[PDB]
Formats: C-alpha cells, structure tokens, sequence
C-alpha cells in the first residue's frame, strides 16, 4: 500500500441511494449518500474527511467519509455519512456547548 | 466487500 | 484517494488531520468554526488524539501547522456502529483554532438541501493512493 | 464559511 505525505484531492459524482443500492444493499441507509465509482475512491486514512459541494461560491460539507469497498475499488461507490440527516443534530449540539 | 474508510 | 491528485497547497483549509500520540495520522475532519472538528464516529476520537491544521505535506517540518488539543468528543447518539449508520462525530476543541489563509471553516447545510444525483463534488485527504 | 483564500484547483 502507499500512503501519500500530501494532500490529495478528487472529483466525483453524487450517486442516488436508490442506485447505490445496486452495489451495495440494504446496507445503504438514508443517512449515507453513495459517491464515486467513477474512477477514483476514498481509502482507508481518508475516513472522517470532507465531502463537498460547490454551489453559489462556496462548498459545503455534503458528506463525511465513512466506508466503501475493501479494496478501495475505483468502479464501486464510496460511502460518506450525509450531512444534511445529520446537521440538525450538528447545530445543536453547538449551540448547547 | 464493506470496511471503515 | 485512489487516482486523485496532489492539492494546491493550503486550498482546502478546512481539511485536518487526526493524529494519535505518536504522530500517526488516522482519519481526517473538517472545521465547520474555530472551535469545533466534524469527523466520523467509527474514528474512534478521543481526548488523547489531537486535531492537526493547517498541513499540507505531514513529511515537512517547514510548515506552520496548529496542533490542537482536543476537550471533548461528542459522539452522535444515533450511532450504529453495527451498520456504520449516522457517522459521525463533533470534537469540541480546547483552544480556539486561529483561522488565517489555510485555516478556515467548511459550509453545512441545511437539513432540507438538495444535493442531485449527478452532481460533481470534491473529496480530500491523506488516506491511502494504492491498496 | 466554505470559500478558501487559496484558490483550490481541480
């Protein structure tokens, strides 16, 4: 295996979990949205980074890296936990703290 | 196959 | 990542690194203010690992980095670390981050956005180029 | 938020 010193990056796709599905089961809840098989994958080490968005100038957190294929497989979606099922949640537990 | 990320 | 490429130094300056004791990077986050770290539950955080910002190239010792004392982690209830359902967790930072050029907060969404289908978006991190 | 000073390219 290689772990790189710098910083990497990628572009992916936003699959539907509808579609996702088809890789993956009834593993695949509606608080995860499905990315990638398209060339690249999130790996192990990437767990707990960003997913974003970029829309009106700005990115958003949209995912959070969580699982995928074992072998980190370029033609097999990742699996990031979805944000938007989780920032109620987030702006909370903030406001609270 | 699934594992942690 | 598995076939991305090296960032522009500094350009995703919400990206941390978590880092054990020893120095071993393990997972990544995000911050979403000056005080706080989004990750994901199932890595594991807690008060002993440290939040490291501001990196590039973690083989460089010329970089101004922050290492961060973690307070407290805060885990979400709705965790299932059975099903890897509802990953993720807050970290509330003992000191304040200082935010400059390459330290500053990602966006939320709100809970009834819309994210299609299709949609091109980025991912970052140290993790593995090659399995 | 979500707007780095560093212009990331892709």
């Amino acid at each position: 295996a290689n772990t790189p010193d710098r910083l990497q990056q990628a572009s992916l796709p936003l699959l539907s979990n509808t579609n996702c599905k088809k890789y993956w089961g009834t593993k695949i809840k509606d608080a995860m949205i499905c990315a990638g098989a398209s060339g690249v994958s999130s790996c192990m080490g990437d767990s707990g980074g960003p997913l974003v968005c970029k829309k009106n100038g700005a990115w958003t957190l949209v995912g959070i890296v969580s699982w995928g294929s074992s072998t980190c497989s370029t033609s097999t979606p990742g699996v990031y936990a979805r944000v938007t099922a989780l920032v109620n949640w987030v702006q909370q537990t903030l406001a609270a703290n | 196959g699934s594992w942690p990320w | 990542i598995v076939n991305g490429e090296e960032a522009v130094p500094g350009s995703w300056p919400w990206q941390v690194s978590l880092q054990d004791k020893t120095g071993f990077h393990f997972c990544g986050g995000s911050l979403i203010n000056e005080n706080w770290v989004v990750t994901a539950a199932h890595c594991g955080v807690t008060t002993s690992d440290v939040v490291v910002a501001g990196e590039f190239d973690q083989g460089s010792s010329s970089e101004k980095i922050q290492k961060l004392k973690i307070a407290k982690v805060f885990k979400n209830s709705k965790y299932n670390s059975l099903t890897i359902n509802n990953d993720i967790t807050l970290l509330k930072l003992s000191t304040a981050a200082s935010f400059s050029q390459t330290v500053s907060a990602v966006c939320l969404p709100s809970a009834s956005d819309d994210f299609a289908a299709g949609t091109t978006c980025v991912t970052t991190g140290w993790g593995l180029t090659r399995y | 938020c979500g707007v780095p000073a560093i212009q990331p390219v892709l």
